[PDB]
């Protein structure tokens, strides 16, 4: 679908104009869940290797949380970019096409004839 | 095979698939497919057993035929348009021509007959490469040319893929044949949504990638190829059987596990495209995959099959493998549903 | 392509040959250089959906340029009626027909 | 869908040079530089006007300008022409290398008889500016109107309204 | 479209059928496969030569040198089958089955 | 016109030349006369068996080698290009890879084929 | 889908012979396709019994196609209700019963009665309402 | 005759293809295929493709199919399966001689053959283009661009060929 929009430079994970958006806050609930995923990998990582799960290689799972958080963070900015982009050119289109978006008439519920079905 | 030779052979196979995804010229698309084929056979030949020779021969004949049949689709499009650019092509017969040509490479329609047998003959590691990496290249062409496809022709091919792929899965003992039948079933899910919106065709791809890496490398870690052989693994390492049943449930698509994310989004898309009977039937056939999924889960960890006294040596020793990327694989393959709106990144 | 690396780093790998109106050795033309150049510039910065119908005239003309279907059918009908008439001895070809 | 307009055969009855190939090749060097002005005018028309029917008037001019080049040499040493083009004709590939003596004899007259000069190597291949009076064609390809490009994106990017807006996800 | 183009196109289609309609010698199958590409090589030359796609004169060799590569694989698999089984029959090449 | 005419003439010349070499000598073959000659002794029933791999291995190497040389026929016209440096680099590449294929094939036994 | 178009062109419960001819043609072609497949994947050891196998499959599929042709059309003709989905349901069950007769088993015939009759209603449900199975890309 | 000479060469091309596609003896199938290989070159030659036409003679007639004879000499099924050996091959050969004879007659009468594509049965010579090529043979200049513009293809074609030799010895090594 944004597959061929004008200006999309290929192989650009985060285009420069995306910087005009509010960056994800460092404790965004989506981000901490991404950090959860890093930790959850750590516990099982000692499980396959048959290590004392929780208290086993504090260095190992510590790196997992760091890696998942950053890769999560850049993903969230990119994710926020498209949704902002998807809504942006959306709005630019509807103003450019007034005839295809009529303003529906303002009638209150008093004049609307909605038939009533009893439950009996 | 010498590891340096093995590394190069994989390197070309990866580059050949990479070549397909990065070529704007139809000839180069074919170049990637053939040279990926040219190096796929020796990897299947690494074990060099008569079963493998039968498997590799079967794989080469179908892939070479599909690739050769692919040339006419390029030539006919050339003949009627004089365009080597990979875009919306300009001939219904040529469009039809390549669609089965690529489908045979993926193995969705009756074309799928090579997919199970080749996996059975060749080693577990080779099967992992064949069923995961070798599916990116044919999909790459379909994504680019999705706008030209006949909707009826592609939806059918997707239907029999999940239909037959799930149906025969109930009658498989060998885990390798189970995985391939699962692969054919999963092939239909991505291919069905392909004409409508390619974004979640990709989303299904990486997700379906995750379990198959998760399952196969778990199976390699188990060093088991049959259902009974898998059953004995509870005694040695009960924990691994526990994760496998999570992935087995996840790959089946039960919420909130990751495998539900593709199917849910797939149903949502064609529902937006007014196609509402089509999603319903695939969902009904989705339980067919879940059945032998449960049967494996019943045999693996949910129950406790009898073991053999010779298992006692396995307790004393330990695994020497490093199962690289296995920790993050299953976690990314079982609980990522809350991170669903990240699919817009693919767009 | 799926990953347009060519566009990103700007090294021409295949597009030099994807169409026939591009640079050609010794600057010699294709059969339909004039037509496909017209179609290409018609369908640039437009999009596949819009260019399918808007630049239809440039397309079938270009398709007819290299297929030459209706032109060949035109000649076939010309020839078919000729032998359907001269065999009846209704009109005789002039000397320049036979040299 | 129209008329393929073709000129009548009347204007095509132009005087044509009647000489064998070797005759042209033997005097080609002494022909190109000395009849360049009409030759360039005609071939400029061929590449600019891009249509054969437009350059009919110039087409007969070069043919005519060939004849008055092929007439004074008859009123001058046509005899060295004879064996020179005869010797060139003997060559299968019309190679100048074998027949150079007759080339010298041919060149000797035109240095004095008409006072021409042998063009040097590369001189004939030089791109030359031709001075014409015809206007340049407006649309030589007869291009039609061009489809209007779809309007470009504009305006500053704003945050997505109410987040992803995908099912229950608030952000 | 010119009558000749049918002859190559139909040549491919009947070559395609021979590749799929098997018998008992996958050696004979490989012949239909390389004949299959020969029509592809032949036909590609006609359009490219006809339309004066000068830079496209490339691919008839490129298609040749890659279709020829499959012969290396295919014939190599031939002798591999003809070593674990001795012969080049296809009905016996069903050890996979299950 | 002349090309296949030249081809046509040779084939008829060959066919008649064997035709008058076949019907003229008044063929008088018998069973023992037509029996296969095997160094003057009895044939044991053969010429229907596979021959290991060496003859096949060299054939494939020749085929692969023949394909690369096929890529480098157009060199005489390639030298007439405008950009020699690219052509010089590229043609050198084909030859050194042709060398490398020979180099590997040599090092890993290869041309010393099986016995 | 010209062969399929024949059935749609004939109005429901009108010109029953045409509907039967159109319906049995659909069944005959469908039986031919599956029979040709069955010959392919499963080798008919002797050629003559191969024609026997495809004969059985085509004869069956034609019978279901034919019987559904009448029962659907005559019911609409008799009851003067073309829009009624029940017209196909009885025909669907009628076709399923014919399958049981060909296989000579009440259980399979009963199972085919319910399933085919339900689907026969559903396809008529779609034709009336406008359901599309292979919807064109809309969004 | 020379009116429709390329009609002829295309016709032996079809019957040559029907030959080996009918699955005859692999040498006999090779014989039928090389016959098609021989006649196909003339089709390209008639279009000016001398260099392309001569190559298929070199690397396909004298190339691939020569090593094909080795496997036929290596296979050597216990009896020749020449055309007389089987009756299906005769039926396959006989059949493949009908429909192409049917549609040429179909195309020779009204020329409106609509098999898959619409096709004109007009003389082969028509679709040719009129125009001088000067001194540069268009076929030669196209191929010689291998080392001018076909840089990228040269690397990939060369690299695959190098990988072509590494696989062949590895699969044939038999562990
Ligand atoms: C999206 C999110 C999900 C995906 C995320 C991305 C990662 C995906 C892969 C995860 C890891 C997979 C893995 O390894 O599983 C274990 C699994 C089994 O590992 P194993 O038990 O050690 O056995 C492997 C060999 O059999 C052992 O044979 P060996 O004993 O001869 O050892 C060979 C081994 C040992 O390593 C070496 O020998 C190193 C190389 C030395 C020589 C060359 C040096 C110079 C070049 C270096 C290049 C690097 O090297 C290799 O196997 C070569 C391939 C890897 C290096 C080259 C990579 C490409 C360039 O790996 C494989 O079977 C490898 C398959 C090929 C790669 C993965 C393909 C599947 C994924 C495709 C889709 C990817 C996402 C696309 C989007
Ligand atoms: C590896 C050795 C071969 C490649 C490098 C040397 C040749 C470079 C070359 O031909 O570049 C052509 C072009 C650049 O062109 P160029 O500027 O060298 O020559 C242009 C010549 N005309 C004007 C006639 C078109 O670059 C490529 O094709 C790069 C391809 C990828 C190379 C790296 C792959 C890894
Ligand atoms: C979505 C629905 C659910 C989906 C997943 C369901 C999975 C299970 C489903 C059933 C599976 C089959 C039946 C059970 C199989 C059991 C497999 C097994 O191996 O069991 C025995 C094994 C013995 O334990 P052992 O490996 O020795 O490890 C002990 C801990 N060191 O046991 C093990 O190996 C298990 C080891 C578990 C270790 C848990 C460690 C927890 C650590 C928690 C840290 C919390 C930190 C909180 C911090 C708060 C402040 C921030
Ligand atoms: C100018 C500056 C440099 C000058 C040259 C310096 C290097 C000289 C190297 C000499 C050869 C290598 C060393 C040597 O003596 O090797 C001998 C060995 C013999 O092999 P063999 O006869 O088979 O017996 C043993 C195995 N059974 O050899 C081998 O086993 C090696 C086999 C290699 C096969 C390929 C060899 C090259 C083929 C031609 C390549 C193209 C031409 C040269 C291009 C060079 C590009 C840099
Ligand atoms: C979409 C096409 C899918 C084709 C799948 C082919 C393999 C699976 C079907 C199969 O093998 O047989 C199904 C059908 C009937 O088989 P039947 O004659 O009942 O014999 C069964 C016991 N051997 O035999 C067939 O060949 C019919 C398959 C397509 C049915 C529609
Ligand atoms: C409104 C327009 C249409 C009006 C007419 C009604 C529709 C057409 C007629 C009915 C078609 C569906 C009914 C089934 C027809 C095929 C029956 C068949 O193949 O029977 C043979 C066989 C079953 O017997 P078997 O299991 O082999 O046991 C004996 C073994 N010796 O078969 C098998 O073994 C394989 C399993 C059965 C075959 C696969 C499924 C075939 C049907 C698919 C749907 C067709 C829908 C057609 C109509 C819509 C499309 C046009």
């Amino acid at each position: 679908m944004m597959s061929g929009r004008p200006g999309r430079v290929p192989l650009q994970f985060l285009p420069n104009e995306a910087r005009s958006l509010p960056p994800p806050k460092l404790t965004d609930p989506r981000l901490v869940y991404m950090g959860f995923l890093g930790y959850c990998s750590g516990l099982i990582d000692n499980a396959i290797r048959r290590r004392p799960v929780v208290s086993a290689g504090l260095h190992r799972q510590l790196l997992y949380v760091t890696s998942f958080v950053f890769f999560g963070y850049y993903l969230l900015k990119r994710q926020d970019y498209m949704y902002a982009l998807r809504d942006h050119d959306m709005f630019a289109y509807v103003k450019s096409h007034p005839e295809d978006f009529p303003e529906k008439d303002k009638k209150t519920y008093g004049e609307i004839l909605e038939e009533f079905h009893p439950v009996r | 095979m010498n590891p340096i030779i093995y590394t190069t052979l994989i390197m070309t196979v990866m580059s050949g698939t990479m070549l397909v995804m990065i070529s704007s010229h139809w000839l180069l698309i074919w170049i990637g497919f053939e040279m990926n084929l040219l190096a796929m056979i020796p990897v299947l030949m690494k074990n060099f057993n008569p079963r493998a020779t039968e498997a590799a021969t079967k794989y080469f004949l179908t892939q070479a035929t599909a690739s050769m049949m692919l040339m006419m689709a390029i030539i006919i499009n050339l003949l009627y348009s004089g365009q080597w650019t990979i875009t919306k092509m300009f001939n219904p017969v040529a469009m039809t021509m390549m669609t089965m040509a690529l489908a045979m490479k993926l193995g969705l329609s009756p074309f799928h007959f090579w997919v199970p047998e080749v996996t059975q003959g060749i080693s577990l590691q080779a099967g992992l490469l064949l069923l995961t990496w070798q599916k990116l290249a044919p999909l790459s062409v379909l994504c680019q040319i999705s706008q030209s496809i006949n909707p009826n022709l592609m939806l059918t091919m997707a239907m029999l893929s999940i239909l037959i792929g799930g149906w025969g899965g109930l009658n498989q003992t060998q885990l390798r044949k189970i995985m391939a039948y699962s692969s054919i079933a999963h092939m239909g899910w991505m291919t069905a949504v392909l004409p409508y919106n390619t974004t979640m065709t990709i989303l299904n791809l990486l997700i379906y990638i995750t379990m198959t890496l998760a399952m196969f490398m778990l199976l390699i870690h188990s060093s088991a190829t049959t259902t009974l052989s898998l059953s004995h693994t509870w005694n040695k390492m009960p924990v691994i059987t526990s994760l496998m049943m999570v992935t087995l449930l996840s790959m089946g698509g039960l919420p909130p596990l990751s495998g539900f994310m593709p199917k849910w989004m797939i149903i949502q898309e064609m529902t937006k495209n007014e196609s509402i009977i089509m999603p319903t039937l695939m969902a009904m056939t989705a339980l067919l995959n879940l059945y032998f999924y449960m049967r494996l889960a019943y045999s693996s960890s949910l129950t406790m099959f009898p073991s053999t006294n010779n298992m006692k040596m396995k307790w004393q020793f330990e695994h020497t493998k490093q199962m690289k990327l296995l920790p993050t694989m299953i976690v990314l393959s079982t609980l990522v549903l809350p991170m669903t709106p990240a699919l817009s990144s693919l767009n | 392509p799926f990953f347009d690396v060519q566009k990103r780093l700007g090294l021409d790998l295949d597009r030099w040959m994807t169409i026939q109106s591009a640079e050609q050795p010794h600057k010699i033309p294709g059969r339909c250089h004039a037509f496909e150049k017209e179609w290409i510039e018609c369908a640039h910065g437009i999009g596949g959906i819009r260019a399918e119908k808007e630049c239809k005239i440039e397309f079938d003309d270009f398709v007819e340029c290299l297929l030459r279907q209706k032109t060949m059918k035109r000649l076939s009908a010309i020839k078919r009626q000729r032998d359907k008439l001269i065999k009846e001895g209704k009109y005789t070809p002039p000397p320049h027909h036979l040299g | 869908p129209g008329i393929v307009e073709l000129p009548t055969l009347e204007d095509l009855k132009v005087q044509e040079v009647k000489v064998s190939s070797s005759v042209l090749k033997a005097a080609a060097h002494h022909y190109g530089a000395q009849c360049d002005k009409p030759n360039k005018e005609f071939m400029l028309c061929r590449w600019e006007e891009k249509d054969p029917r437009r350059c009919l008037e110039e087409g007969k001019l070069v043919n005519q300008c060939a004849l008055d080049f092929f007439r004074q040499i008859k009123r001058h040493c046509a005899e060295p022409f004879t064996e020179y083009w005869t010797c060139i004709d003997y060559s299968g590939l019309q190679l100048f290398r074998h027949c150079r003596k007759q080339q010298a004899k041919f060149d000797e007259c035109v240095l004095d008889k008409l006072g021409w000069v042998r063009p040097d190597l590369g001189e004939l291949s030089k791109v030359t500016k031709v001075k014409t009076d015809r206007p340049l064609p407006e649309n030589p390809y007869h291009s039609r109107a061009r489809p209007e490009p779809n309007p470009e994106a504009e305006g500053d990017l704003k945050p997505a309204k109410h987040g992803s807006r995908l099912f229950f996800w608030t952000m | 479209m010119p009558l000749v183009y049918m002859n190559i196109i139909m040549a491919f289609a009947i070559a395609l059928a021979g590749l799929l309609m098997y018998r008992s010698h996958l050696m004979s199958s490989l012949l239909c496969l390389e004949g299959m590409m020969l029509s592809l090589f032949i036909m590609s030359t006609l359009i490219i030569l006809n339309t004066h796609f000068t830079l496209a004169n490339m691919m008839p060799i490129i298609l040749l040198v890659f279709a020829a590569c499959e012969a290396a694989l295919g014939l190599s698999l031939l002798v591999m089958v003809s070593n674990t089984y001795g012969t080049d029959y296809v009905q016996n090449l069903n050890l996979l089955q299950c | 016109m002349n090309i296949m005419l030249t081809l046509l003439t040779n084939v008829t010349l060959a066919s008649l030349l064997v035709l008058i070499a076949f019907w003229l000598p008044q063929l008088n073959a018998y069973s023992e006369k037509t029996s296969p000659y095997e160094c003057g002794f009895d044939p044991m029933g053969s010429a229907r068996l596979p021959f290991s791999m060496k003859f096949f291995l060299v054939a494939i190497t020749f085929l692969l080698f023949d394909l690369e040389i096929a890529l480098l026929l157009p060199l005489p016209w390639a030298s007439q290009t405008n950009n020699l440096k690219t052509m010089l680099t590229m043609a050198l590449f084909l030859l050194i890879l042709l060398a490398a294929s020979l180099a590997y094939e040599w090092t890993q036994k290869g041309l010393e084929w099986a016995e | 889908k010209t062969l399929l178009h024949k059935y749609s062109d004939i109005p429901e419960g009108t010109e029953c012979h045409r509907k039967a001819y159109a319906s049995t043609s659909i069944g005959g072609a469908t039986g031919l396709i599956v029979s040709a497949y069955s010959i392919a994947l499963k080798p008919p050891a002797s050629f003559l019994e191969g024609v026997a196998r495809t004969g059985r499959y085509t004869f069956t599929s034609a019978a279901i196609g034919a019987i559904f042709g009448l029962t659907s059309c005559i019911s609409a003709q008799v009851r003067e209700k073309p829009d009624d989905p029940l017209n196909y349901f009885i025909g669907g069950c009628a076709g399923g019963l014919t399958l049981g007769a060909r296989t000579r088993s009440y259980g399979i015939g009963a199972a085919a009665c319910a399933y085919m009759g339900l689907t026969a209603a559903l396809v008529k449900m779609g034709q009336l309402e406008g359901w599309q199975v292979f919807a064109e890309p809309k969004v | 005759m020379t009116m429709y000479i390329a009609f002829i060469l295309s016709t032996i091309f079809v019957i040559g293809f029907v030959g080996f596609s009918s699955k005859p003896s692999p040498i006999y199938g090779g014989l039928g295929l090389i016959v098609s290989g021989g006649v196909g070159c003339g089709i390209v030659l008639n279009f000016g493709g001398s260099f392309l036409g001569l190559m298929v003679f070199l690397i396909y007639l004298g190339g691939m199919l020569v090593v094909f004879g080795y496997t036929t000499a290596m296979a050597t099924e216990m009896y020749p399966e020449v055309w007389v050996s089987n009756k299906t091959v005769f039926g396959a050969f006989v059949s493949g001689l009908m429909m192409e004879f049917c549609m040429v007659y179909y195309a020779l009468k009204e020329e409106e053959v609509e098999i898959i594509f619409k096709f004109n049965g007009l003389g082969d010579w028509v679709i040719y283009d009129t125009g001088d090529s000067g001194f540069f043979s268009e076929e030669a200049m196209g191929i010689a661009a291998l080392y001018s513009y076909g840089t990228w293809l040269v690397i990939v074609t060369g690299w695959s060929l190098l990988i072509g030799v590494v696989v062949i010895m590895e699969i044939t090594r038999g562990n």
